[PDB]
């Protein structure tokens, strides 16, 4: 399985690994696929690059 | 966070809904992001269209 | 620009054609990009697979 | 609906809200989906990262 | 590398398997990545759902 | 067709150029489509943003 997370820039390396452990776990259980077969990439950007509810987001 | 999950076909409509609700949950718990700004897109594929670590089905 | 639009299934093939013609146009007008370099991809999904703002 | 736009770095904040304003309109217009129900994300890279017709684009110049 | 290929629907499964292998291979050759770290996702679309160069 | 490649930052311009060349050849030979109908995009990020075999990757060198 492949997973991708587009987030605003600013999260710490620690948060990102809590994210990957959290995401690999759930996808693994739901998929029956072992964690090692789950590819995961995080994509970062400026706050203005994200728009939620018609409004662009402020930098994180 | 906008999380896109590419998984193999086979899960039930109910298990997929649980999975969506779970990535949202574990995201909010690790990143602290509010569920109001969290977006999820689940997309299934035939096993054959997927290659992990260079493995060929 | 390489735009990818994820929307629920159910629109007529004609409405989808116009939707792509409109995105090329709205981009070119707002960003000034030559359509020669605008690439659009439209992909449909079952409502069930799409969660916006945490809503199931 | 979710929309993503992969484009070269350089575009101004002004150009991006015009882009989003327009992208959300046509999508909401063809989907009948409210604006608050649309998600949009812009991904950026260097021109060398953008290959059109086989040729890599030069860095974007605003 | 995680290469995602968006192509028109119509290729046979056998051909898609070859295209996957071909992607692994050239990625290993132009970039030097061990296949073990190469991931490929093949996704099919109806000709109507794809526009290249505003066409 | 459209191809996207997510990988760590660090690859040179020469590598990137050989990458698109290789990729556009295999897509063409498999689809029948010419170079003029193929779009390719590369997305970079540091090692921490990439997880393989259940482990974050070190920065590319």
């Amino acid at each position: 399985p492949m997973i991708s997370c587009d987030m605003r820039y600013g999260r710490t390396d620690e948060q990102k690994r809590a994210l990957s452990a959290g995401l690999l776990r759930v996808i693994s259980e739901a998929t029956g696929e072992p964690r090692e077969n789950i590819f995961f990439v995080i994509r970062e950007g400026s706050g203005i690059n994200f728009v939620e509810h018609g409004e662009h987001l402020p930098d994180y | 966070p906008f999380i896109e999950c590419h998984i193999a076909t086979g899960l039930s409509v109910a298990r997929k809904q649980q999975l969506i609700r779970d990535v949202i949950d574990v995201t909010n718990k690790s990143i602290g992001s509010d569920p109001k700004i969290i977006n999820v897109l689940l997309v299934e594929h035939a096993e054959a269209n997927m290659s992990i670590s260079g493995r060929i089905h």
